[PDB]
């Protein structure tokens, strides 16, 4: 965990501004050295966290209001474009990251 | 004090003949006296033909008219009630005493179980039906100040005005 | 109850020690200074910090303290922080420079 | 029996905080020792990560 | 026999066939929706009463987002048409060993509680306390002295809501669940992370200028 | 798998593929279970790649009575330490009796449930929320739509109690009106028979909310 | 009809002592207002009759209470 | 279960049947197997190809506002398809860069942005 | 029926309500037809939805139409209805293809 | 099934019942 | 056909009696593509008690 890379949109609960995360590599734990208790829930959590972080307790820090809380909002990108094409340009200017207009 | 008398000729012939009809003037069958040996049967026989000596609701609803004003006046309530759910719970074709027998012990609210009392007012706080259909009575009561007012015209013929506009 | 063992009566006499220690002198004393270190908070620095974060002197105490999370022995997260500088791993037997195997 | 030892290690932390025996450098063993003195009070505390990760 | 075959579920819209069925609601397994109505009209009685607005609002695609049970993916894009396993899941893996530290509830108080054993309030009105979970289920739940967490149970109480994600990570080990805990409490009680609460020693000068 | 000390995470895996068997196999998105596997054809990387998922109910779900919400009967293969026979074993939830206050209707319920059940009951916001929550084949339980039937009945006659009460509001608000001065004893009595209340239970209940108020103090 | 009609009966007696217990929750909350009244506020009250028969309930009720008290 | 003691219950062979299995299976072991077809290596998604007023129009029917980025590559669990030009194409992956290569063999102009490779 | 309606009270008999018809849920069984339920109690009738909606056989009788592969495509198999999807016929087939001049 | 039959190398259909039906 | 676009009509059903009055107190000329052409009372022939018994 983990294999591969992964962006993620996720909204800061607090302000409710939507900033993106991503999840890039680490490697398995040595097969080597080898434990099957550690490979395999590793296993397991690597598919939970491919699916849309279902089991986990996010954490990472706002940018607009800068703190680090476990308040994040994991969205699946329908529900960002629905969430974002909606919006006024000047309000993207608030809540979405830079650019994106 | 806890004293059960087990009757037997004699001691019912007096004992019947002194108490519930000397004090309570009640008739008893000849089924009735087959049936009377105990101080619980004399008792819960008393105790019957009380019970069934007082007015049912059928007499006390027609020496009790609900006048008109007062009809009247739970008529212009935003909410009358729903009353049909009763017919909703299940009913399940058994043994009455096996019904006895489960609330006897523990049983009867176990495996899906329950059973119903119908309440006339409750608990009102940690109820959480209670408090959401009160704040939706809090919700359609300030609606209702928005219509006497008169905004809810505004809103509607502006909504108008801007699918006109459109 | 064995007492004429010795291992086995005085270390579970320390656990009743250590257990008649907590709920009598103990526990009243934790809970009173968690309780008074709040009490200390709220009109010292929480003036400030509704001043500053820019609430009242009311709402700062329920966004500053969201919930009350009291510690009690079977729920304490850790005793102490973890490490630093974790020490560094070898090769497997003392070999040098390095090993083939692991 | 990991629960019990537990508590016990607990138990026996706050004893040792009420009597002043409690020792809350140890992980740091590794670290040189900051200034002792009478402003660098701001060194000897123990940093939360998250708050050095907010500023 | 079946007198009166019900209708396929979620077709309402004129064009466009319905959803398949068990991703509306019912029984999973196939990736395609039907409905004799929608068929059996002609192509052109389809077309008459439709128009290009709303035909481009019924043809809409969301890939892979479901839209009648949200969060999954949907199940015709899946290989097999049954439902996404992961966010289904089971808590106990095959292999997975038993070891779930004991995990304490956030719950909303509805009176001032004084725990007279202790002499100490277990919690104050309108208080969010996380307590032990059967001391909430069995004690404080069957009296009406406390309720859960939850936000709309802040909705209804009155109070501004917040959410404090319960069990949305449940820990299958105990160090994970220090893990938690220390974030948790790095969320809820975060006054405990301000810099003069780190800083309680000095409110004034060093401790060694005072006096006795 | 990196022989480095230190790893910090990167975007792609910067050496390459990762070298190793295990790192094969977790480049397919199999389990690292396949690197015991002697037979590697179609049908076995299709039966452990996972997305076929074998397990079932102990009864046909219609006839379910405990709520099994996501656990289905599982099996595991393992092997002995005469590693020669390998043997396969059925693994069944842990099911726990459900005891919860129910708080619509005001008293406990006893319906069994899993652990997962019992979590998930915690963070829904109580019993009530939980078996409201779910629907139809959501709960495959028997049980459950039993207690669900009472809870909802229940919940309508909560909803009378309140509208009730609101009656009675805008009854003692319009009569108090009429009584609010002092008038006279028999002037009070016609309003007594105007909207129909009997004086004497008017009286006890005077006598009543009196003790009431007295009693506490 | 023989199925159906036992049940909208059962709805109409429903209904009826919906009303009955509407009047009576009615004479409850004037208990507790008119007490409110009287007490808190002065210089009125009804019948010496009303006033004696209100305080020999409340004597009454108060022996019910010492009684089931014990 | 039979299935763990592994006896053949098939019922062409002796009329049985395994007892916990689902009655239809649209697609078998075998096709399901088989993750050429369903996953996008090596094959066109989107089977028709439209001229340049086409492609222009179903360009203009893009809300301003939007970049290629925000759409990720769907797994490889999710199957590769595209439903040609339907309303709301655009949140639709496949679709969108099939899109985009029509418009580079048309010498269409592409109005919305590309695809970003974030790095660490 | 007879549940969630309001009482007219001069006749106490039910109020017809017409908005109880668009909320209804028809349940379907054998011995009657359709029979109207609100829809907030709909949720325990969830399996004789599921009955009406199969086959009405054993599956063993009509399982030809699983087994070849024309009868897939022809054919509905959500919760076992197995029956007849709408299908062309060839004239029809025909002058839907030469129209378009193919 | 301590040994598996070799069913791979029969076509798929239903043998009659030897005791057959009358 | 798409370009014909005729007359479409609704039938609207108010749980009261007055709809009529009250849909031409609404004032509406167009929801501003349609234009709203007529406002009248559908007349139904009235279904006995048997319909709702
Ligand atoms: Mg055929
Ligand atoms: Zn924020």
């Amino acid at each position: 965990s983990s294999r591969f890379f992964q962006k993620y949109f996720i909204r800061c609960g607090n302000c409710q501004t939507i900033q993106r995360y991503a999840k890039g590599y680490k490697p398995i734990p040595n097969p080597i050295l080898f434990d099957s208790d550690a490979h395999c829930r590793s296993y397991h959590r690597e598919r939970r966290d491919c699916t849309g972080l279902t089991g986990t307790l996010v954490t990472c820090r706002c940018d607009k209001c800068a703190r680090v809380h476990s308040h994040w909002t994991v969205m699946d990108f329908q529900e960002f474009l629905d969430a974002k094409l909606v919006m006024t340009p000047e309000e993207r200017t608030a809540l979405l990251w830079p650019g994106a207009g | 004090i806890e004293n059960f008398v087990l009757e037997e000729e004699t001691i019912r012939e007096r004992v019947i003949y002194q108490v519930v009809e000397g004090v309570f003037r009640l008739s008893p069958t000849s089924a009735d006296r087959r049936e009377l040996r105990s101080v619980a049967n004399i008792i819960d026989y008393v105790l019957t033909h009380v019970r069934a000596a007082r007015p049912t609701d059928r007499e006390r609803r027609q020496e009790r008219p609900i006048t008109s004003a007062a009809l009247a006046v739970m008529q212009k309530c935003p909410i009358q009630p729903q009353l049909g759910f009763v017919h909703a719970l299940p009913h399940d074709t058994r043994d009455a005493l096996l019904q006895e027998w489960e609330r006897m012990h523990h049983l009867d609210w176990q495996f899906g179980k329950a059973v119903y009392t119908p309440r006339s007012k409750e608990n009102v706080r940690g109820n959480l039906t209670w408090l959401r259909e009160d704040r939706h009575y809090d919700q359609r009561m300030k609606f209702m100040q928005e219509v006497e007012s008169g905004e809810a015209r505004a809103k509607h013929m502006k909504l108008i005005a801007e699918a006109a506009g459109n | 109850e064995a007492h004429k063992e010795s291992e086995l009566h005085q270390n579970r006499l320390r656990w009743v020690e250590t257990m008649k220690w907590w709920e009598e002198i103990g526990e009243p004393h934790h809970q009173q200074h968690a309780a008074s270190e709040w009490e200390w908070f709220r009109q010292r620095v929480l003036p400030a910090k509704a001043a500053a974060m820019g609430l009242s002197e009311e709402d700062a105490a329920r966004e500053l303290r969201r919930a009350v999370m009291h510690e009690t022995p079977r729920w304490y997260s850790r005793i102490q922080p973890p490490n630093a500088r974790s020490e560094i791993k070898e090769p497997r037997d003392q070999r040098w420079p390095s090993s083939p195997k692991w | 029996s990991e629960r019990e030892a537990a508590q016990y290690k607990f138990i026996r932390r706050w004893e040792l905080q009420m009597r002043d025996e409690w020792d809350q450098l140890e992980p740091f063993k590794g670290l040189p020792k900051p200034k002792r003195q009478f402003g660098n009070e701001a060194a000897e505390v123990i940093w939360p990560y998250a708050l050095l990760l907010e500023r | 026999v079946a007198p009166w075959v019900p209708p396929p579920r979620h077709d309402i819209k004129v064009t466009m066939p319905p959803p398949p069925g068990g991703e509306v609601g019912g029984r999973f397994g196939v990736s395609q929706g039907y409905s004799d109505r929608l068929a059996r009209t002609p192509y052109w009685k389809r077309m008459a009463l439709s128009t290009y607005k709303l035909r481009m609002m019924e043809n809409a695609t969301r890939y892979p987002m479901s839209e009648h049970r949200p969060g999954e993916y949907d199940i015709r894009y899946l290989p097999t048409p049954y439902p996404c396993t992961i966010r289904n899941r089971p808590l106990l893996e095959v292999g997975e060993p038993r070891q779930i530290p004991s995990i304490r509830i956030p719950v909303i108080f509805l009176v001032n509680l004084f725990d007279e054993a202790k002499g100490c309030w277990f919690g104050r009105r309108y208080e969010t306390v996380y307590v032990e979970r059967q001391f909430m289920r069995e004690e404080l739940m069957p009296q009406r002295y406390a309720i859960y967490a939850t936000p709309e149970a802040y909705k209804l109480l009155g109070l501004p809501v917040v959410n404090h994600h319960t069990h949305e990570e449940i820990p299958k080990t105990p160090r994970e669940y220090e893990k938690l805990l220390e974030r948790q409490r790095y969320d809820e009680e975060r006054w405990k992370y301000t810099i003069e609460y780190l800083f309680r020693k000095y409110e004034d000068g060093p401790p060694e200028l005072l006096d006795r | 798998f990196s022989t480095f000390a230190l790893n910090p995470e990167t975007s792609v895996a910067p050496h390459g593929p990762p070298r190793g068997l295990v790192n094969r196999y977790v480049s397919m998105g199999l389990p690292p279970w396949a690197a015991w596997c002697n037979k590697v054809n179609r049908y076995s990387l299709y039966r452990m790649s996972g997305v076929t998922q074998r397990s079932f109910l102990p009864k046909p779900p219609q006839e379910m009575d405990v709520i099994w919400l996501n656990e289905r009967v599982r099996e595991r293969v393992r092997t002995s330490r005469q590693v020669q026979n390998v043997y396969r074993q059925l693994k069944y939830p842990y099911v726990k009796t459900g005891i919860h206050y129910s708080d619509v209707l005001d008293h406990w319920v006893q319906v069994p449930m899993v652990e997962a059940a019992m979590f998930e009951v915690e963070k829904d916001g109580g019993f009530d929320n939980f078996i409201l929550k779910r629907s139809g084949p959501e709960l495959r339980s028997t049980y459950g739509e039993r207690i669900r039937r009472h809870i909802l009945v229940r919940q309508k006659e909560i909803q009378k109690n309140f509208v009730l009460q609101k009656q009675a509001q805008m009854l003692v608000e319009s009569m108090e009106k009429e009584i609010l001065p002092m008038e006279d004893g028999k002037k009070v009595e016609e309003v007594l028979e105007k909207y129909g209340i009997d004086k004497e239970q008017l009286l006890r209940d005077i006598a009543r909310a009196a003790v009431a108020k007295k009693q506490q103090l | 009809y023989e199925f159906h009609e036992p049940l909208r009966r059962k709805n109409a007696e429903d209904m009826r002592q919906f009303q009955t217990d509407v009047i009576d929750m009615a004479c409850a909350m004037l208990g507790e207002r008119l007490l409110d009244t009287v007490n808190a506020s002065d210089t009125s009250s009804f019948p010496a009759e009303w006033q004696e028969a209100i305080a020999m309930h409340v004597e009454e009720i108060e022996a019910e209470m010492e009684e089931v008290a014990a | 279960t039979p299935m763990m003691l592994n006896i053949q219950n098939m019922m062409w062979w002796n009329g049985k049947r395994n007892l916990y299995r689902a009655t239809y299976r649209e697609k078998t072991w075998y096709e399901i197997s088989r993750t050429g077809a369903f996953t996008k290596g090596r094959r066109p998604v989107m089977r028709q190809k439209y001229s340049r007023e086409a492609l222009q129009a179903a360009l203009a029917m893009v809300p301003p506002g939007f970049e290629v980025a925000d759409v990720p590559r769907p797994p490889q669990r999710i199957l590769a398809q595209s439903e040609g030009i339907v309303g709301r194409w655009y949140s639709n992956y496949w679709t969108l860069h099939s899109m985009r290569y029509q418009c580079l063999l048309a010498g269409v102009e592409w109005p919305l942005g590309e695809r970003q490779r974030p790095r660490t | 029926v007879h549940a969630s309606r309001h009482m007219d009270v001069e006749t106490w008999r039910e109020v017809p309500d017409p908005h109880w018809d668009e909320r209804s849920y028809l349940v379907p069984d054998q011995m009657f037809y359709n029979i109207p339920v609100p829809p907030e109690y709909k949720d325990a009738y969830w399996w004789r939805e599921l009955q009406a909606r199969r086959v009405q056989c054993p599956v063993e009788w009509v399982s030809h139409r699983m087994y070849n592969k024309g009868d897939r495509q022809r054919y509905d198999f959500q919760d076992l209805a197995f029956r007849k999807k709408f299908e062309f016929s060839y004239e029809e087939v025909v002058k839907n293809a030469k129209d378009m001049r193919s | 099934i301590h040994k598996g039959w070799r069913t791979w190398e029969y076509q798929h259909t239903r043998p009659d019942p030897r005791p057959f039906p009358d | 056909p798409d370009e014909i676009e005729g007359p479409w009509e609704a039938y609207i059903t108010y749980d009261r009696e007055d709809g009529l009055s009250y849909a031409q107190s609404l004032g509406i000329t167009t929801i501003g593509v349609a234009t709203v052409l007529g406002l009248t009372e559908h007349v139904r022939e009235p279904q006995p008690y048997a319909v709702v018994d």
